[PDB]
C-alpha cells in the first residue's frame, strides 16, 4: 500500500528483542538508507550488520525495487565482527 | 481338534450350534481359530460365498481373545486372513497400548503390501483413541506427508501440537501451516529447531562441559611412551567442539593455525570453524565474515561450505545460508563452487525446495564444472531431494551420466552421480525400475556401480531379504578392482537395508565376517564401512574387537578404513575403551602418515561434540528413520570406497556430510510453556516388551539421573516418579511434561 | 632400532570365558508361539540360507589347497607333533612373545595366525611348535586339584525343610544368596545391590552349618 | 552430617522412597557412621520394603533400617577400635 | 500353539543350518587354543616359520672391545651357557647396552634383537587393565579430600603446564587412613577410572613371598 512495504526483520538472540519485529520504510530508498534505519530501529551499531533480503544479500548501491524486493518481504540482521573495509584491510 | 483337523474341525462348528464360542473353551477355539486362516487361504474368490460364517467367528473369537490377556493370538488371526481391518472397532481402553505395540513390531518382517497396511491399522487405533502422538510416529513410519497434515491439524490440544512439532523436526520434516492455526508462531519454531542451539547450549551449561577442548587434550601424547597432521587436528578440533561456538584454536586467532595448513588442508580447516557453530545460525554466521573476505581461494570456499554447515539440521524462515552461497556455484575458480554446492546441499538437506535445486541444477550440467563439482552437485541435490523421488533432479543425474563418456567414468568421482540418485528415491523401494531401465543403457562397469547404489539405496532401511539375496550374489562372484567396483557397495548394500531392525542388522554382521573373510581386498575393503553403517554411535564390542583385528590389515584401505570405522561405530560415544584403542592405535601407525590420518580423525569423532552428539539415524526408540541422515551417512561411507584419493586424497571435505547427521543425544523436559524442567528420570538399556503381558520393565540395569542427561543408543528413559505425565511414551529428544491431577491428590 | 608397540590394548586376556562364541543366537522376544516370533525366527533362517548359499560358493570356486579341510590339515603341519607346553612370559608384540620351555630357557618366539590371540596372557600355558617354538596354541588349564577340592559337586541332601525353628534366619540369608538369583527383579526394580556378605554366628550346633547345606542345596551357583 | 547427608543421597539415588524421605533426619540418627554403614542402610531399607512385598520403600524402612544396621549390629562395628589407630 | 508346530519345524531347521553352517566355516574346538578360522593367514605363517627364526632370550654381560671396530659381547643365556658373540648387522652397536636382555641365534648366538627387561607376570597382572565404574560422584562427604587427592595425582598430569612454568614439583605421594568403610579405596577406585596414565594396584598381602628377598624383588620390578 502507499509505496511503503511490510518489512519483518530477525533479530540475533544476543539483543534479547522481540525477533518477530516489523521495519517500515519506502522502496524508493537504496541499500545503504535501509542498513542505517535498521541499525537505529532496535538499537545497534550499523557499521557491523549485514541484511539479507529477498532470499538475497543486501546490495547497498541498488535500490530497493530494482533489487527485487516485495510487499510482506522477510529480512534478517547478521551481526559483523570487524568491518567490510575492516576485514578487507586486515590481512 | 484330536486329529489332523483339515476342513473338519470348522466345518462342524460352523453347520452344527452356532452359540458362543467360547462355551466349548478356550483350547478349542485356539484350534478352531487356527484353521480359520487355514482354509481362508485354500478358499479361493468363487468361494466368497462359503465365508459368511466363517467372519462371524472372528466377531467372537477377536473379542474372547482380548477377554483373557490372549491378545497377541488375536491379532495374529487377522493378519493371516488378511482383515486386520476390523480389529479396531473391538479395541478397549485396557487393551489398546498392547495391540499397537504387538502390530508395529510385525510391520519389520512382514512383507509388501502388507508393511502400510499393518501400519495403517495400527495408525487407526490411536487415531480412535485419541493417541496422537504415538499416531505422527506410525506416520511419519509410512512416509505420509498428507496423513501428517492431518494428524497434525485434527488434534485440538496445542501442548500436544507442540511437543509433534519437535518429533518432526528432530526428523527434519517441515510443515507449512496457516496463520488460521493457533500458536502458529512457536509451532513453526519448534519444529525449525532455532531454538536447539539454545536449548543445547543449555544443557552444556548445566553438564559443565562449555569449556574447549584443544586436540592435544585428545591426543594425549604426553602418555606416549605435518600438513597431514595439521589437518587432521583441524577435524579433530572441530569434532570435538562440534556445535559449541566455542574453542581455544578457531575461536581466537585462528590465521596462525589456519595457515598451518596448506593445499587442501585450509579447505577443511575454515570449513572445521562451522561445525563449532553447528545450529547457530545467528552468532555462527558473525564469526565466518571474517574468513569470507580471505583472499586465499580455500579459506573463502572452505568458509563458503561453512555456510552450509551453520545452518544445517535448522531451517531459517529466510535462509541466510542462500544468500552467502547463490553467486557462488557457477564462479570460475572451481575450488570456490566446491565450497558452495556442498555447503548449499548441507544447509538444506532433506527440504525438497525448488528454489536451491533450480539454482544448483545447471552447476552440474555446466561445461567448466568438473567431475569434482559435479559429483559433488550429485550430493547436494540428492540431499535436499531426499526420499522425495524428485523427477526433476533425476532428469539431470541421468542426462549428466550419460552424456560423460566412457574414460572420465573411470574417475571415482562420478561414483557419485548414482548416489545422488539413489539419495533421490532414498527408502522408496519399488520407485526405481523406471530409472533401473535407464540405467541399462550408462555402459558398464559403471552401469553395475550405478544400478547397485541406486537399488540400495531405494531399499534402504527396509530389512528386504529378497534384496539382500541378490547383493550377496553380486559377492559370490569375485572378479580376479576395474571390473569389481561395484562390489563395495553390495557390501555397503548389506548394511543399509538391515539396519531398520535389531534382528535383521546383526545376521549382517555373521555375513560380514565371511565376506572379510572369503572375500576379495575389494570386496573386503568395503566391510569396515559397512559396520559403521550398520552400528553407527552404537559401540557394541562384538563389532569393535571386529574392527580391532583389521586394524592392522595388510591391505592398506581395508587398514583406513577399519580405523574410521572404529571411531564412527563409537561416534560421539566418548568411550573410555574404544579411546585407549585409538591411542594405542595412535602410537602402532605413528611411523604411517596415512594410517595415522584416519586414527586423528577416529579420535575426533569418538569425542564428537564432546560425548553429546550421534551420528545415528534411527530415533524414536530406534524405530523412525530420518532421510537426512542416512544421506549424510551414505555420502561419507559411499566416498570412503576411494579412502585413497578421495579421504586421503584432496576432497577430504567430504567428512562434512556426517554433519547432515549430526543430533544431540537428548532428553530435555520442557514445562507447558516450553521452559526447562528438570526431575528425575530413569535411564537404562531397552527391554523388548512383545508378549508378556501385564507391566514389564522396560529399563533394565538403570540408573536415576535428572532429565538433561545424555542418551547413548540403546537405552530408553522412564519418569522415575508419577508427578508428571509424559506427552509422549518415548522419551527421547524434546519432550514436554503435564503435572499429574492423580499425583498429590 | 626401535621397540615394537602392540596393536592389542593391555597385556590380560579377554574376561569373557566360556561363550556361545559363532552360536551367540539373538534372543528372539517373545518367547510365546506366535506369528512375530515365527516372523523373527525366519529372519534368522533366511539369513543362514544366505549364508549358507554364500560361503558354499566361495568354497566351491576356492582352490584345492584352500579347503575348510585342508587348511586344518595344513594347521597341523605348521603345528606339527609333538607340541611342547610351555609358559607365556611377556607378549613383546601382536605375533611375537617370549616363552620358556619347561628346562626354564627363554625364547623369543613368533606367535602364529591361528593362535586365539585372545587366551594370551603371562603365566599362561602355551603349546610351542618342538623345531621353532613359535607359539601354536594355548593349552586350556585342566582343574586344578585346588579347584576340585572347594567345589561341591553334589549339592548337599540337607533342605530347609530339615532345620526347624530358624525361619528369621533363613528368610535373611535367602534374601543375600537365593532371592537375588532367583528373583533378581525384586533388587532392580527397588534400585539396590543385594546384600553384599552375611556371617552366620552362634553358640556352637545351633545350624550355622545346616543352612549354608541347605543354602547348597537349592543353589544354582 | 553434612556429609553423611550426600553420601545418603548418592546411595538412595537410584532407590524407588517415598516423596518425602528426611534423609538429614536420617543422618542425624547416625552421628558416628561409615559410608558403608549407610550404603547398608539404603540397601536395607529396601529390603524391609521387599520383605513386605512393597515396590516403594518408606522413611519407616530407613527408620528400621538404621536401627538394625547403626543400632544392632553396633557390636561389630569396627568404628570405636579404629578411629584410636587413625 | 497353532504356530508351535511351525516354530519348531524352523527352529530345527536354523539349529541343522548352524551345525551345517560350523561344518564348512570351521571354529569347532578350542581346547588347543586355536583361532577362528576367519583370522588364518596361513600363507604368512609358512613363511614366517621359514623367513623369521627363533631367537634365544639372553642377557648381555660385557661389552669387550666397545671403541674399536670389532666389538665382542658376553652374554647369558639363561640356563644354557656363556657365549663370546659379536652383533648383528642389522642392530646398531649403540642399541646394545650392558645388563640387558637380548635375542641371540641359535647357531651362532649373534645378538639379533634387544629385548625388554624381564617381569614378574604377577606385577604385570598388578596393572590395572579396566577402570573401575566409581567417579567422584559417587563419593559424598569428601570434597576437601578429594580436592587434594586429585591436585597430586590427577591434575599434575591432566595439566602440567601450570607446574613447570613457576617451577613447581608436585608432591608424588598422598596417604589414605582412616577407619573403615570411611572410603580410602572407593576414593582410590575413583582416581583409576578417571586417570589416563599406567595405574597399578597393589595389596600390601600379594608383597608377602615365601622367600627371602622376594618382596623387595618385586617392588624392584613394580
Ligand atoms: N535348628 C536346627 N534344626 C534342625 N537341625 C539342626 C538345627 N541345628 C542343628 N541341627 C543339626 O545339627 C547338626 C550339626 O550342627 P551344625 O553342623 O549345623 O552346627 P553349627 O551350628 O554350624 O555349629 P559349629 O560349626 O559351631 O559346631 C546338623 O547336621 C543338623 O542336622
Ligand atoms: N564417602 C563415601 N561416599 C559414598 N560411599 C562411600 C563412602 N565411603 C564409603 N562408601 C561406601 O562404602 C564402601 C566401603 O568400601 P571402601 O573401599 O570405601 O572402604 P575403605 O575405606 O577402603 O575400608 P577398609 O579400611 O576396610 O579397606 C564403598 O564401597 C562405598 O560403596
Ligand atoms: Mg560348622
Ligand atoms: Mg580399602
Amino acid at each position: 500500500t502507499t509505496g511503503i512495504a511490510t518489512i519483518e526483520v530477525f533479530l540475533p538472540p544476543r539483543l534479547k528483542k522481540d525477533r518477530k519485529n516489523l521495519l517500515e520504510t519506502r522502496l524508493h530508498i537504496t541499500g545503504r538508507e535501509l542498513r542505517s534505519k535498521i541499525a537505529e530501529t532496535f538499537g545497534l551499531q550499523e557499521n557491523y550488520i549485514k541484511i539479507v533480503i529477498n532470499k538475497k544479500q543486501l546490495q547497498l548501491g541498488k535500490t530497493l525495487e530494482e533489487q527485487g524486493v516485495a510487499h510482506n518481504v522477510k529480512a534478517m540482521v547478521l551481526e559483523l565482527k570487524q568491518s567490510e573495509e575492516d576485514a578487507r584491510k586486515n590481512f | 481338534m484330536t486329529m489332523s483337523g483339515e476342513r473338519e474341525c470348522l466345518k462342524y462348528r460352523l453347520v452344527g450350534s452356532q452359540e458362543e464360542l467360547a462355551s466349548w473353551g478356550h483350547e478349542y477355539v485356539r484350534h478352531l481359530a487356527g484353521e480359520v486362516a487355514k482354509e481362508w487361504q485354500e478358499l479361493d474368490d468363487a468361494e466368497k460365498v462359503q465365508r459368511e460364517p466363517l467372519l462371524t467367528l472372528v466377531k467372537e473369537i477377536v473379542p474372547y481373545n482380548m477377554a483373557h490377556n490372549a491378545e497377541h493370538e488375536a491379532c495374529d488371526l487377522l493378519m493371516e486372513i488378511e482383515q486386520v481391518d476390523m480389529l479396531e472397532k473391538d479395541i478397549d481402553e485396557n487393551a489398546y497400548a498392547k495391540v499397537c505395540l504387538y502390530l508395529t513390531s510385525c510391520v519389520n518382517y512382514v512383507p509388501e503390501p502388507e508393511n502400510s497396511a499393518l501400519l495403517r491399522c495400527a495408525l487407526g487405533v490411536f487415531r480412535k483413541f485419541s493417541r496422537f502422538p504415538e499416531a505422527l510416529r506410525l506416520a511419519l513410519m509410512l512416509n505420509d506427508m498428507e496423513l501428517v497434515e492431518d494428524i497434525f491439524t485434527s488434534c485440538k490440544d496445542v501442548v500436544v501440537q507442540k511437543q509433534m512439532a519437535f518429533m518432526l523436526g528432530r526428523h527434519g520434516v517441515f510443515l507449512e501451516l496457516s496463520e488460521d492455526v493457533e500458536e502458529y508462531e512457536d509451532l513453526t519454531e519448534i519444529m525449525s529447531n532455532v531454538q536447539l542451539n539454545s536449548n543445547f547450549l543449555a544443557l552444556a551449561r548445566e553438564l559443565d562441559i562449555m569449556e574447549p577442548k584443544v586436540p592435544d587434550d585428545i591426543y594425549k601424547t604426553h602418555l606416549e611412551n605435518s600438513a597431514r597432521m595439521n589437518l587432521a587436528s583441524s577435524f579433530v578440533n572441530g569434532f570435538v567442539n562440534a556445535a559449541f561456538g566455542q574453542d581455544k584454536l578457531l575461536t581466537d586467532d585462528g590465521n596462525k593455525w589456519l595457515y598451518k595448513n596448506k593445499d587442501h588442508g585450509m579447505l577443511s580447516a575454515a570449513a572445521s570453524l562451522g561445525m563449532i557453530l553447528l545450529w547457530d545460525v545467528d552468532g555462527g554466521l558473525t564469526q565466518i565474515d571474517k574468513y569470507l573476505y580471505s583472499s586465499e581461494d580455500y579459506i573463502k570456499s572452505g568458509a563458503l561450505l561453512a555456510c552450509g554447515i551453520v545452518n544445517s539440521g535448522v531451517r531459517n524462515e529466510c535462509d541466510p545460508a542462500l544468500a552467502l552461497l547463490s553467486d557462488y556455484v557457477l564462479h570460475n575458480s572451481n575450488t570456490m563452487r566446491l565450497g558452495s554446492i556442498f555447503g548449499l546441499g548441507l544447509a538444506y538437506a532433506g527440504s525438497n525446495r525448488e528454489d536451491v535445486l533450480t539454482l544448483l541444477l545447471p552447476v552440474m550440467g555446466d561445461s567448466k564444472s568438473s567431475m569434482e563439482v559435479a559429483g559433488v552437485t550429485a550430493l547436494a541435490c540428492g540431499m535436499i531431494a531426499v526420499g522425495s523421488c524428485n523427477g526433476d533432479v533425476t532428469s539431470t543425474i541421468l542426462q549428466t551420466i550419460m552424456e560423460k563418456s566412457e574414460t572420465e567414468l573411470k574417475d571415482t568421482y562420478a561414483r557419485w552421480l548414482p548416489l545422488g540418485l539413489g539419495l533421490n528415491h532414498l527408502g522408496k523401494g519399488e520407485a526405481i525400475e523406471a530409472i533401473l531401465a535407464a540405467l541399462e543403457v550408462v555402459s558398464e562397469p559403471f552401469r553395475s556401480f550405478a544400478n547397485t547404489l541406486v537399488d540400495v539405496c531405494a531399499y534402504a532401511g527396509s530389512g528386504n531379504v529378497l534384496k539382500v539375496q541378490q547383493l550377496l550374489h553380486i559377492c559370490s562372484e569375485h572378479f580376479d578392482a576395474d571390473m569389481g567396483a561395484h562390489q563395495g557397495v553390495a557390501v555397503l548394500g548389506i548394511a543399509l537395508i538391515a539396519m531398520g531392525e535389531e534382528i535383521g542388522a546383526e545376521m549382517a554382521l555373521r555375513t560380514f565376517g565371511h565376506l572379510l573373510r572369503y572375500g576379495e581386498p575389494t570386496l573386503r575393503r568395503a566391510v569396515p564401512l559397512a559396520l559403521a553403517l550398520i552400528s553407527v554411535s552404537n559401540p557394541r564390542l562384538n563389532i569393535l574387537d571386529t574392527l580391532s583385528k583389521f586394524s592392522h590389515d595388510a591391505d592398506p584401505e581395508v587398514s583406513y578404513n577399519s580405523i574410521f570405522a572404529m571411531g564412527m561405530v563409537g561416534s560421539g560415544t566418548n568411550n573410555a575403551r574404544l579411546a585407549a584403542m585409538l591411542r594405542q592405535l595412535a602410537q602402532y601407525h605413528a611411523k604411517d602418515p596415512n594410517n595415522l590420518f584416519m586414527v586423528r580423525l577416529a579420535q575426533g569423532l569418538t569425542h564428537l561434540g564432546k560425548g553429546t552428539l550421534t551420528l545415528c539415524p534411527y530415533h524414536s526408540d530406534r524405530q523412525l528413520m530420518s532421510q537426512v541422515a542416512v544421506a549424510g551417512l551414505l555420502t561419507v561411507l559411499v566416498s570412503f570406497l576411494d579412502v585413497r584419493n578421495i579421504i586421503l586424497g584432496k576432497s577430504h571435505y567430504v567428512l562434512y556430510g556426517l554433519v547432515a547427521a549430526m543430533q544431540p543425544r537428548m532428553l530435555v523436559t520442557f514445562d507447558e510453556e516450553l521452559r526447562p524442567l528438570p526431575v528425575s528420570v530413569r535411564v537404562g538399556q531397552a527391554v523388548d516388551v512383545v508378549g508378556q503381558a501385564g507391566k514389564p520393565k522396560t529399563i533394565t540395569g538403570f540408573q536415576t539421573h535428572t532429565t538433561p542427561v545424555l542418551l547413548a543408543h540403546g537405552e530408553r528413559a522412564e519418569l522415575a516418579t508419577e508427578e508428571f505425565l509424559p506427552v509422549t511414551p518415548i522419551l527421547e529428544g524434546f519432550v514436554i511434561l503435564r503435572k499429574n491431577p492423580n499425583y498429590d491428590l | 632400532y626401535e621397540p615394537p608397540v602392540p596393536t592389542r590394548v593391555g597385556k590380560k586376556k579377554k574376561k569373557t570365558k566360556g561363550p556361545d562364541a559363532a552360536s551367540k543366537l539373538p534372543l528372539v522376544t517373545p518367547h510365546t508361539q506366535c506369528r512375530l516370533k515365527l516372523l523373527k525366527l525366519e529372519r534368522i533362517k533366511d539369513y543362514l540360507l544366505m549364508e549358507e548359499e554364500f560361503i558354499r560358493n566361495q568354497e566351491q570356486m576356492k582352490p584345492l589347497e584352500e579347503k575348510q579341510e585342508e587348511e586344518r590339515s595344513k594347521v597341523d603341519d605348521l603345528r606339527g607333533t609333538p607340541m611342547s607346553v610351555g609358559t607365556l612370559e611377556e607378549i613383546i608384540d601382536d605375533n611375537h612373545a617370549i616363552v620358556s620351555t619347561s628346562v626354564g630357557s627363554e625364547h623369543y618366539v613368533s606367535i602364529l595366525s591361528f593362535v586365539d590371540k585372545d587366551l594370551l596372557e603371562p603365566g599362561c600355558s602355551v603349546l610351542l611348535n618342538h623345531k621353532v617354538h613359535a607359539v601354536i596354541g594355548v593349552l586350556m588349564d585342566d582343574t586344578d586339584p585346588l579347584v576340585t577340592v572347594m567345589k561341591v559337586e553334589k549339592a548337599p541332601q540337607e533342605t530347609y525343610a530339615d532345620i526347624g525353628g530358624l525361619d528369621n534366619q533363613i528368610q535373611e540369608i535367602k534374601e543375600s544368596v537365593e532371592l537375588p538369583l532367583t528373583h533378581p527383579e525384586y533388587y532392580e526394580e527397588m534400585g539396590i545391590k543385594p546384600p553384599k556378605g552375611v556371617i552366620l554366628y552362634g553358640p556352637p550346633g545351633t545350624g550355622k552349618t545346616l543352612l549354608a547345606k541347605a543354602v547348597a542345596n537349592q543353589t544354582s551357583a | 552430617l553434612e556429609g553423611r547427608t550426600h553420601i545418603f543421597k548418592i546411595h538412595a539415588r537410584s532407590m524407588s522412597v517415598e516423596r518425602d524421605i528426611r534423609f538429614e533426619l536420617l543422618a542425624r540418627l547416625c552421628p558416628n557412621s561409615t559410608g558403608a554403614e549407610i550404603r547398608s542402610v539404603c540397601t536395607e531399607a529396601g529390603m524391609f520394603a521387599i520383605r513386605a512385598r512393597r515396590k516403594i520403600a518408606t522413611e519407616k524402612d530407613f527408620l528400621e533400617a538404621v536401627n538394625k544396621v547403626i543400632k544392632s549390629y553396633a557390636k561389630f562395628s569396627a568404628t570405636p577400635r579404629y578411629m584410636t589407630y587413625n | 500353539s497353532t504356530y508351535s508346530r511351525q516354530i519348531k519345524q524352523v527352529e530345527d531347521d536354523i539349529q541343522q543350518l548352524l551345525k551345517k553352517i560350523n561344518e564348512l566355516t570351521g571354529i569347532k574346538e578350542s581346547d588347543t587354543g586355536l583361532a577362528p578360522p576367519a583370522l588364518w593367514d596361513l600363507a604368512a605363517d609358512k613363511q614366517t616359520l621359514q623367513s623369521e627364526q627363533p631367537l634365544q632370550v639372553a642377557r648381555c654381560t660385557k661389552i669387550i672391545n666397545a671403541d674399536s671396530e670389532d666389538p665382542k659381547y658376553i652374554i647369558n643365556v639363561k640356563q644354557f651357557a656363556k657365549f663370546v658373540v659379536d652383533l648383528s648387522d642389522q642392530v646398531a652397536p649403540t642399541d646394545i647396552e650392558e645388563g640387558m636382555r637380548v635375542g641371540v641365534d641359535r647357531n651362532k648366538y649373534q645378538i639379533h634383537i634387544p629385548l625388554p627387561p624381564k617381569i614378574d607376570p604377577t606385577v604385570t597382572m598388578m596393572q590395572v587393565e579396566e577402570k573401575p565404574d566409581v567417579t567422584y560422584s559417587d563419593v559424598g562427604g569428601c570434597k576437601e579430600q578429594i580436592e587434594k587427592l586429585r591436585e597430586v595425582v590427577e591434575t599434575p598430569l591432566l595439566h602440567p603446564e601450570r607446574f613447570v612454568n613457576l617451577g613447581i614439583e608436585p608432591p608424588k605421594g598422598v596417604l589414605l587412613f582412616g577407619p573403615p568403610g570411611t572410603g580410602k579405596t572407593l576414593c582410590a577406585r575413583a582416581v583409576a577410572n578417571r586417570t589416563d596414565a599406567c595405574f597399578i594396584r597393589v595389596i600390601g598381602s600379594e608383597l608377602v613371598q615365601k622367600y627371602v628377598g622376594e618382596g623387595a624383588r618385586m617392588v624392584r620390578e613394580l
